[PDB]
């Protein structure tokens, strides 16, 4: 059996620089071992068979090396769009397998620094009746990643709080993150104001709403 | 038949025409190629040398025109030493590490198969070789896949009765291996004190020859009572001779010398002449075939070289053809006349041409 | 050169479930292998198991399989993926690829990747999203250009297809994640920036696991 262990586990790089991911194998594949790329939500797609030769329609910009029990994918120029978890395979065998793939390496790529745009939104009059509320706040077009605190009548919640966030945009290295607080009717009808806090390092910008302002 | 030939790395190192790389090879001479010799470093099979990398991708571009050209990479050789040979193969963890490095190594580098080249096993080693051949041809059937060919998995053995005896288990080994090929020359050397031919083909005069044994129809004779297949045993015919220096006026087999023959220009090791060396080395000489051996020798000032050639070789195929043999294993290529301006005449391998044809006339 | 999951569903644990991978366009070669790949929720690859086309005969299978899967050649164009015995841990995204067949050259790679299919395993019943609008509730000024969503909570199983004015409007769409909360159900936001004459603007929600498709128009503010 033929088991790839893959670091770093994840690794920041700014636009335009190099990359190189490290994929070790503990049986010798001599030059079978495989790269992939693979975004959010999607299949992987191979950039390198054999030790390194490139996919059709791959850019030289993936170089891959190594042979044996030791291999490196090198991106270069790194481009905006190549955020994504990269993934090594040995290509030798099926045979007596646990598990041909890597533990995969994560890209963050540094764009340029951009300052969040809040939005807050209000539970919509049905959503109330329900006997649950869900306050959604909307963080848009920012990078690097900021932190999210969620207050109700100015004292910061410690729990009920639910963030989601999507991949880097391929055009600017930007992302937008949804936050949901989630109270019971009891809970959001007892309490007058409701603020939601991005913070960015130092940089903080707020969105905020009463109930009764609705 | 196979005609199973050996190329070795170190013949690229030769002044001038001397000068062998793997390119220079007939596609369309040989069915086996054999590569001598790859290393065991770190428990893993790895290069030897450091141009094998390209040189191996030199002698495996042969098989695009001749497809069913087969290459082998043999491991081992005599700078090995038996010793590591023996601690790789007596500890279960280096065998297997070594065992699952080979045939990765070997597809990415367009081998299809290995030829074991422990030169030479020790009493002590016998069951290790056995295993090692064993478990070898186990991983080989494991690892293949449709789409993937079975790799073949051969050995060159000692053809001394000694050796043999306390080295190898004949019977059970032949079972696994492919095909065998038997080091049916380097009979006589010097450290006996007398001339004799290092390849006959039989023992010849009873009272000329040492003892019973060291001659290529003992030893063929030999692994078959041993249990070897005869289909699957390839006969070593030698492209190269053993030289020695005379001690007296007297040239006859059995004659006193004083050492190993002066060495040769390209070859440069004393004892060793190549066929190429040897048709210079004819230029003046006198040749005598040796009458129950059915193989020459060349004699010249204090110079004495038992060899073959074309009839020599000839006679030795025939023997081959009628014991039913797998064929014939010549070392090495690179000691015929690969040139072919050497020996006069245009045509380059000219010893083992004489056994590709001897092979396939009826 | 096409390859396309199917089958992908909610299960009850201990139950078993067939997928299916269909091919398009092969090149009409037999020499490669067909394989199953499964990725759990944000963890890595897989590797399942393969089936050599050529002799539709020849299975391969990863050592944690353990007899529960089982490959199989079913026409020219599909092979199956059985599963048997299913758990919580089988929750995953299935995906197909395929070999340019065994190359000493080249070796094993998986140039050709299927969407995936999604196999939820849960003692859950399919549930229908409830779809909520979501505006600015404030008196603020109606600028010419705000940002309005609606937001599909609670569902199960996965996924939700989520469009804008039946397709017509694409631009300018964020649409999130979704995330699992501790009850198991699903939940995502989806927002939309128009101008004042992209009004009324319409969301789409479609929920293929119980047929359910709702559609939602939000006003520019709340009441
Ligand atoms: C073929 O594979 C062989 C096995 O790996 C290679 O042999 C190795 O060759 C290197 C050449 O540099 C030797 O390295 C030297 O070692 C000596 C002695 O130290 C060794 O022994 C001690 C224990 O007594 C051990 O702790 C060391 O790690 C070494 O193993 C040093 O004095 C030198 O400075 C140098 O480091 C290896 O010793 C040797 N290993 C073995 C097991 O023979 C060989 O080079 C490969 N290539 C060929 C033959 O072409």
């Amino acid at each position: 059996d033929p088991v790839l262990t893959q670091t770093p586990a994840s690794v920041e790089v700014p636009v335009g620089g190099t990359v190189t991911i490290n994929c070790q194998a503990s049986q010798s594949i001599g030059k079978y071992l495989n790269w992939y790329q693979q975004k959010p939500g999607q299949p992987p797609k191979l950039l390198i068979y054999s030790s390194s030769s490139l996919a059709s329609g791959v850019s030289s910009r993936f170089k891959g090396s190594g042979f044996g029990t030791q291999f490196t994918l090198t991106i270069s120029g790194v481009q905006c769009a190549d955020a994504a978890t990269y993934y090594c395979q040995q290509g030798y065998s099926y045979v007596d397998l646990e598990n041909g793939f890597g533990g995969g390496t994560e890209l963050e790529i540094l764009g340029d620094p951009v300052a969040p745009t809040v939005l807050i939104f209000p539970p919509a009059a049905d959503q109330v009746a329900t006997g649950t509320v869900t306050i959604v706040c909307v963080a848009n077009k920012y990078f690097p990643d900021v932190t999210v605190t969620w207050e109700v009548d100015g004292t910061t919640q410690t729990t009920g709080i639910e963030n989601s966030k999507t991949p880097q945009n391929s055009a600017d290295c930007t992302y937008n993150l949804s936050s949901t607080l989630t109270l019971t009717s009891t809970q959001y009808n007892s309490h007058k104001e409701y603020t939601c806090k991005v913070t960015q390092g130092t940089t903080s910008v707020v969105q905020s709403f009463n109930r009764g302002d609705c | 038949y196979k005609l199973v030939c050996y190329y070795t790395s170190w013949s690229q190192y030769r002044e001038g025409d001397g000068s062998c790389f793997p390119d220079a090879l007939d596609r369309f001479l040989c069915t086996h190629i054999i590569y001598s010799f790859a290393n065991i470093s770190n428990d893993h099979i790895d290069t030897w040398e450091w141009n094998d990398v390209t040189l191996y991708g030199m002698l495996n571009t042969l098989k695009n025109r001749n497809p069913n050209l087969k290459t082998l990479l043999s491991v081992g050789g005599w700078n090995f030493g038996s010793q590591r040979f023996s601690k790789i193969a007596s500890n279960t963890q280096s065998r297997r590490t070594f065992i699952k490095s080979v045939p990765p190594f070997l597809r990415t580098h367009g081998f299809d198969g290995l030829d074991l080249a422990w030169l030479y096993p020790g009493r002590r080693d016998k069951q290790h070789f056995t295993t090692l051949i064993k478990e070898m041809k186990a991983e080989f059937i494991k690892e293949a896949q449709p789409g993937k060919k079975q790799l073949l998995l051969s050995a060159a053995l000692s053809a001394g009765k000694v050796t043999i005896d306390s080295s190898y288990d004949i019977a059970k080994i032949s079972q696994h291996l492919d095909f065998i090929s038997i080091m049916t020359y380097d009979f006589h050397g010097a450290w006996r004190g007398t001339t004799g031919h290092h390849s006959p083909l039989f023992r010849g005069q009873e009272d000329a020859s040492p003892d019973r044994f060291s001659n290529t129809d003992y030893a063929v004779g030999y692994m078959l009572r041993l249990g070897a297949p005869a289909s699957k045993l390839v006969m070593g015919i030698p492209t190269f001779g053993r030289s020695f220096t005379l001690a007296s006026s007297e040239t006859g087999v059995g004659a006193p010398i004083s050492g190993p023959g002066i060495p040769g220009r390209f070859t440069k090791e004393a004892g060793t002449l190549a066929y190429y060396e040897i048709c210079d080395f004819l230029r003046g000489a006198t040749v005598h075939r040796i009458l129950g051996q059915q193989v020459p020798y060349a004699t010249k000032g204090n110079q004495w070289v038992g060899y073959d050639d074309q009839e020599s070789v000839k006679s030795k195929v025939q023997y081959l053809k009628d014991r039913q043999l797998a064929g014939a294993m010549v070392w090495a290529l690179d000691l015929d006349d690969f040139q072919g301006s050497f020996c006069g005449q245009d045509l380059r391998f000219p010893l083992t041409n004489a056994i590709k044809d001897a092979l396939a006339a009826t | 050169q096409s390859v396309e999951e199917s089958g992908g569903d909610l299960v009850k644990p201990g139950a078993s479930l067939t997928l299916t991978c269909t091919a398009s366009g092969f090149t009409i070669s037999s020499d490669y292998y067909m394989c199953w790949v499964r990725q759990a929720p944000g963890k890595g690859l897989e590797w399942i198991g393969c089936i050599y086309i050529g002799s539709g005969t020849d299975t391969y299978y990863a050592s944690w399989a353990k007899g529960r899967f089982t490959i199989s050649k079913t026409s020219s164009t599909t092979v199956t993926l059985q599963m048997t015995s299913l758990t919580a841990a089988d929750t995953a995204t299935y995906f197909c690829a395929r070999d340019k067949g065994w190359s000493n050259a080249w070796g094993f790679y998986f140039q050709l990747w299927g969407p995936g299919t999604l196999v939820t395993v849960s003692s859950g019943q399919p549930k229908a999203p409830s779809v909520f609008p979501l505006a600015p509730c404030c008196g603020d000024t109606p600028s010419s250009t705000v940002t309005l969503g609606c937001l599909v909570k609670g569902y199960l199983p996965e996924p939700v297809t989520v469009t804008w004015n039946s397709g017509t409007l694409t631009n300018g769409v964020r649409t999130f994640p979704s995330v699992r909360q501790s009850s198991g159900l699903y939940s995502l936001s989806s927002v939309v920036s128009v101008t004042s004459s992209s009004q009324p603007v319409t969301c789409n929600v479609a929920h293929p696991a119980t047929n359910t498709k709702v559609d939602k128009t939000v006003a520019p503010s709340t009441c």
